[PDB]
């Protein structure tokens, strides 16, 4: 419930009333996304860590067990993220990617070549489960 | 905040506490000995790896090491070394030209590590500074009378860095 | 507004540092850097030469910290090969790489230092960086470009002796470090010098691909050491600053403290150093012994291979990149089958923080210029290539 | 100021040779200053070298060859203008200020 | 051969990488009380010397 | 977030018409993209609350002769947000220009500048396309493969003239070139 | 009498004070050596025959190893 | 003093490698063969290399120039 003092990333100022900006924000974002066509993915990927998240927000009044529930960093990331998330979404209705083309064409590989353990490798650890639920639901 | 840590604030700013520092350790280091070498009768420390002039070197019958593999120019990533090479009166594979540019190597040794019978080397001069660009283009006698000048501290140092190589 | 040409044509300000500042009397509007003053076409070389010939170039780039370079190179190519150094290689390979960092944090500190008037600290700091260089002339025969580091491992073992001097170097150091801080940290005209000049936010950082220290100096936790480990850098405890103002005095702190967590994982590299071989095992790879190639036929082949037409590298293309002193050092290198790079691209840390000097240096004093600079650790035989 | 999108078709390419051919000429005078040239070759010298460049490309019929050939132009101007290197008879790429060819290259070498 | 530079038995000694604290220094009401006494004591002086001058 | 989470999830999450190509390998993770879609491609990265992708490491060009489209223009990103990398590439001409990320990623000004100085692609968009390594008025693009390595002019003082001057090259000794293959 | 115009001879016939002869060579430089601590024990030098003309380049190769701290082997011991 | 050496070798005050190593007498081994190596510690002088000593002409080692012949037969 302590207010915080700092972020301590320069040029993120502390917001202090983050619950309720994050609640406007996500709720404008599931309002916004609907002009998306339903079939697209990521229509879906959006509404479902949005949701999540929202429903974190609502049911935690502290922003520290809102932090802590979404394993997501500060609360002001949080809306760094929510701002970008809405601002793509707008670019999105604008480009109008949306669809398959006809002779559309698309080649996969998986190089399997192993690299040695001692190179340097990225390895950052597990994400929160939400976003396992997402990708499956995607793939579902 | 408080009346001391104000005073205390004040008087640490008017009276220049904290330059006094900064004087007084300056003025330590001006009693303790210098470190400073007296060149050229005094000379900084090297290692028998150091990596100076080229040579190239003679069996101890007097009979040239070089075999004109040109394993060395091969591997010279500045493209410095020049040599021509044919059957000597005698039969012996030998060079009739041997020439490194001193002013494109780069003094990495690789001629050193390519050569299969410790021909040529780099040896611990550093001191050969001249006057002309054309004196620094060396040709394989003056390589060989470098190996001649330098021939028993070259041995001394590959014998202590036969262990390692 | 007036335009200042300014060209230090001396190592005073890097050498060939040139700048049009765009003026409204003593406060900069625009920095504009102009490079390709060293530009020396070492990509294009890069081509021509042997995967071994080619590395010698790396000990050139960011000629302050060869060893940081050479790794980067080396690590490179193990990568594309599935080449496997041994754990030994992989420990003095760290030690020599955390020798460079304090070799550069010295040179940059002490630098920057005398540009804005404290010339004794380059003294103190250099008498210290000629220990260290004694180091790379006895594992390599060099000063400054070793090329000891190589694909597979390091050229040649530790001298016997060495890991006691170092270890003298260690018991010292931190001596040192306390009175280059004496002399500079709580000084009233450093502080007036440094504190709130060039500020840096985190979004800006990122935005402008920044690394290292001027990454860190935002907040903004940050190490390839800890986000993608290489060698034995899992092995070892070391702490990573991280400032909390983004100006040029946090990243002076934070370079403070990276010499000393440097020192405390030289001495964990000393302590924890393991006996065995220094070079990969894979006999289409490696140089032989000397005595080796003088007794046996298949090393003789080997060495001849080696030595006229070097190794090949299956065809495949990766980025690799490491912790330099300087901030993230990438090679993004381009294999086709044969025994030369078909395309080495360089990704210098200092050319990104170059193209930031005319947002960091906005608004700001003339003098706070060469503040800017020191602060970004340009050296431009990176910038350049 | 920021590089344009490729012309569209040959008219607009039309139009954009115009206007470098405008700025290029435009800046003559202060080309004849700066390698002082008032004794060695007038203005329009320069003006029908520039137009000149411009007609040995007039049977280029892809505008973004067109395109390419203007920003390469305006960069040669630039570098012309902002970053001089003079010499004597010659501006960047421009000389300024009875027998056959074949016996004169015979004389000259073996390689014609 | 078989000997390889390295650490001796048991590691080399512990150093330390840390700052050390060297020492606060000279009082601050010491400094105010010393530079005050000596202006009025000195200035005291300065009218004696004077006296003596006239 | 592994590469084989942004392997899966792009598939799932992109516009299909925005990646022609896909590679998943210990390499690194490549998506390949026609040129009129690397912007959004990028901005959605960028934007995304499961990509971050933040930082743009460099842009770097490599020269493919046997190729219709000769040029590869590749894209090194990074997101410290999920402490990972992704690789973008797409091919390019000599005359046909390529979208600008200046707007995405400030740090593109010079990566572009120098791919247009090596190469000779040009950028749409970018405020300030002029050389930044080569010499003022230099003609070629070096690191094209058929450009010489040694170039075709070179510089000396010249007394009568009083000043530096270029001219053809003239080698005293000429690069050996060694085929070992 | 060549201290007073060459300080460069004077720091070598000052630090000489106490020294022990280590040896000559064929020129008739004559090598120093103090066994102390104060340049990390580094305490060796050469005092040059030619008290003017004197040049870093006339330290024969059996004697450059010792003065330089690349062998513990002096010119006479290599010689021999 | 032949057209090889003088290629090279501008100074006539020592003699040249070649005449250098013709006044090396052979060595006399007992075998029909003979590996040489160029010095007494091998990992210092050249590659090994055997040398057949069958023929009455005394054998010439490729690497060093030391020749060899048979001495009893
Ligand atoms: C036998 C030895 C004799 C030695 C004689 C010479 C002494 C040495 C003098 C040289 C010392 C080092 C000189 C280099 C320092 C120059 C930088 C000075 C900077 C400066 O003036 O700062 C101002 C305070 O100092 C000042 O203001 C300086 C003036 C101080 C006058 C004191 C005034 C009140 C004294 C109390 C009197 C009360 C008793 C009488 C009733 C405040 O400016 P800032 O921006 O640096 O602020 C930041 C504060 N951290
Ligand atoms: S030192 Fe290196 S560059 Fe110089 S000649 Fe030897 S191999 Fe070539
Ligand atoms: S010096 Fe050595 S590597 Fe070079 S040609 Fe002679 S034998 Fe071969
Ligand atoms: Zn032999």
């Amino acid at each position: 419930a302590k207010v915080k003092q700092t972020t301590g990333i320069v040029g993120l100022d502390v917001v202090p009333n983050a619950r309720a900006v994050l609640i406007d924000l996500y709720s404008k974002t599931l309002k916004e996304i609907q002009a998306v066509p339903e079939d697209e993915g990521y229509r879906k990927a959006v509404e479902s860590f949005t949701r999540q998240r929202l429903n974190v927000c609502k049911e935690e009044e502290d922003w520290e067990m809102i932090e802590k529930r979404l394993g997501c960093g500060q609360v002001e990331e949080l809306i760094e993220e929510a701002r970008d998330e809405l601002t793509l979404i707008g670019k999105m209705i604008e480009w109008d990617p949306w669809g398959v083309p006809d002779d559309y064409e698309c080649e996969v590989i998986e190089n399997d070549a192993p690299i040695p353990k001692h190179v340097p490798q990225h390895r950052p650890g597990p994400l929160p489960e939400q976003f396992y639920k997402t990708l499956e639901g995607l793939i579902a | 905040k408080d009346w001391n840590t104000v005073f205390e604030r004040s008087i640490n700013t008017l009276f220049l506490t904290e330059m006094v520092r900064g004087l007084s350790l300056t003025l330590k280091y001006f009693f303790d000995p210098k470190v400073t070498i007296n060149y050229p009768f005094e000379k900084g420390p090297l290692s028998p790896r150091f990596r100076g002039e080229h040579a190239l070197r003679r069996y101890p019958t007097g009979e040239e090491r070089c075999i004109a593999c040109k394993l060395c120019e091969a591997v010279c990533p500045a493209q410095a070394i020049t040599i021509e090479a044919e059957e000597r009166e005698d039969g012996s594979r030998r060079t009739t030209r041997y020439d490194i540019d001193m002013t494109k190597c780069i003094y990495c040794g690789f001629c050193q590590e390519a050569c299969p019978v410790d021909a040529i080397v780099e040896g611990p001069n550093f001191e050969f500074a001249t006057e002309t660009h054309e004196e620094l283009l060396y040709d394989k006698e003056k390589l060989l009378e470098n190996g001649d000048r330098w021939e028993t501290e070259i041995a001394e140092n590959l014998r202590s860095e036969s262990l390692y190589r | 507004n007036f335009t200042l040409n300014f060209g230090p044509q001396h190592p005073a300000a890097h050498g060939v540092l040139r700048l049009v500042l765009e003026m409204n009397g003593e406060v900069v509007e625009r920095a504009e850097p102009h490079i390709g003053l060293l530009h020396r076409g070492t990509e294009k070389l890069i081509e021509y030469k042997t995967y071994l010939q080619a590395l010698p170039y790396f000990d050139r780039l960011d000629y302050v910290s060869m060893m940081a370079q050479e790794h980067a190179y080396s690590l490179a190519v193990e990568k594309l090969l599935n080449c496997e150094v041994p754990l030994r290689a992989q420990y003095i390979r760290v030690l020599f790489c955390e020798i460079t960092r304090i070799l550069n944090h010295l040179l940059a500190l002490t630098t920057h230092a005398m540009d804005v008037g404290a010339l004794t600290p380059f003294l103190w700091a250099f008498e210290e960086r000629e220990k260290l260089l004694e180091f790379y002339e006895r594992v390599s025969g060099a000063r400054m470009h070793a090329s000891f580091i190589r694909p597979g491992g390091v050229a040649q073992d530790l001298p016997l002796g060495l890991c006691r001097d170092i270890d003298s170097f260690t018991q010292q150091f931190a001596s040192r470090i306390d009175e280059l801080e004496e002399m500079l940290t709580g000084n009233r005209i450093w502080k007036q010098r440094l504190v709130d000049i060039g500020t840096v936010t985190a979004q800006q950082a990122k935005d402008w691909g920044f690394s290292g220290v001027m990454l860190r100096g935002s907040g903004v936790c940050w190490d390839l050491r800890r986000a993608a480990p290489y060698d034995v850098y899992d092995q070892l405890d070391f702490d990573v600053p991280v400032g909390t103002r983004g100006d040029c005095y946090d990243r002076y702190c934070i370079r403070i403290e990276e010499m000393r967590q440097s020192l405390r994982i030289i001495v964990q590299c000393l302590n924890q150093m393991p006996s065995g071989m220094i070079k990969a095992d894979d006999r289409k790879l490696c140089p032989p012994s000397r005595c080796r190639m003088k007794l046996s036929m298949e090393s003789l082949i080997h060495h001849f291979e080696l030595y006229t037409e070097g190794f090949s590298v299956p065809a495949s293309s990766t980025y690799t990149a490491v912790e330099a002193p300087k901030g993230e050092f990438g090679v993004f290198l381009v294999s086709n089958g044969s025994n030369r790079p078909y395309r080495c691209k360089i990704r210098a840390p200092g050319f990104a923080h170059l193209q930031g000097l005319d947002f960091m240096s906005k608004h700001h004093m003339l003098a706070d210029v060469v503040t800017i600079i020191g602060t970004q650790d340009i050296v431009f035989g990176e910038v350049d290539r | 100021i920021g590089v344009p999108p490729n012309s569209a078709n040959l008219t607009e390419a039309r139009r954009r040779v115009f206007d470098f051919f405008r700025a290029a000429c435009r800046s003559i005078p202060t080309i004849m200053d700066i390698y002082n040239l008032q004794d060695v070759v007038a203005p329009s010298q320069l003006r029908y070298a520039i137009s000149a460049q411009i007609r040995n490309n007039a049977h280029i019929t892809d505008p973004k060859v067109i395109d390419l050939l203007i920003f390469k132009g305006m960069e040669e101007l630039t570098d012309i203008v902002d970053h001089a290197k003079q010499r004597h008879h010659i501006i960047g790429q421009y000389v300024v200020g009875g027998k056959t060819d074949f016996l004169k290259n015979f004389y000259t070498s073996n390689y014609f | 051969p078989l000997l390889q530079d390295g650490p001796p038995p048991g590691g080399f000694a512990p150093v330390r990488y840390a700052r050390r604290i060297s020492n606060t220094g000279p009082s601050a009401m010491a400094m105010f009380l010393a530079v005050s006494g000596a202006f009025a004591w000195g200035m005291y002086q300065v009218g004696q010397g004077n006296k003596i001058r006239r | 977030m592994d590469n084989q989470f942004i392997f899966k999830y792009s598939w799932e999450t992109l516009p299909k018409k925005w990646v022609k190509k896909m590679e998943r390998s210990e390499h690194g993770n490549r998506f390949d993209t026609n040129t009129d879609y690397l912007f959004q491609l990028l901005c959605f990265l960028k934007l995304h609350t499961y990509t971050r992708v933040q930082v743009l490491i460099d842009i770097c060009g490599v020269d493919y002769p046997s190729r219709k489209r000769r040029f590869e223009v590749v894209y090194n990103l990074l997101s410290t947000r999920y402490n990972s990398r992704i690789r973008v590439q797409t091919s390019a001409d000599e005359v046909t220009r390529i979208s600008s990320v200046v707007s995405l990623f400030p740090s593109a000004g010079w990566w572009e500048r120098e791919v247009w100085d090596m190469f000779g692609v040009s950028f749409i968009n970018h405020p300030d396309l002029r050389r930044i390594l080569t010499d003022y008025g230099f003609e070629g693009h070096p690191l094209r493969k058929d450009f010489p390595l040694s170039g075709y002019v070179q510089v000396r003082y010249d007394d009568p003239e009083k000043r530096v001057v270029s001219e053809p090259i003239e080698m005293t000794q000429e690069f050996r070139y060694f085929d070992f293959a | 009498m060549r201290c007073l115009p060459d300080g460069n001879l004077l720091q070598t016939k000052i630090h000489n004070i106490g020294a022990t002869l280590v040896g000559v060579d064929k020129f008739g430089n004559k090598y120093y050596q103090k066994l102390g601590d104060t340049q990390y024990g580094r305490h060796r030098w050469v005092e040059y025959a030619s008290k003017d003309r004197y040049n870093a380049s006339q330290v024969p190769a059996e004697w450059h190893g010792w003065l330089h701290f690349i062998t513990d082997h002096t010119g006479d011991e290599l010689l021999s | 003093v032949g057209n090889h050496t003088a290629k090279w070798m501008q100074d006539r005050s020592k003699k040249s490698p070649m005449e250098l190593i013709s006044e090396v007498p052979p060595i006399k081994v007992d075998g029909r063969i003979v590996a040489c190596e160029g010095d007494t510690n091998p990992a210092l002088g050249h590659p090994i290399e055997f040398i057949c000593l069958d023929l009455n002409e005394p054998a010439i080692c490729k690497y060093c120039g030391l020749r060899y012949v048979q001495d009893h037969h």
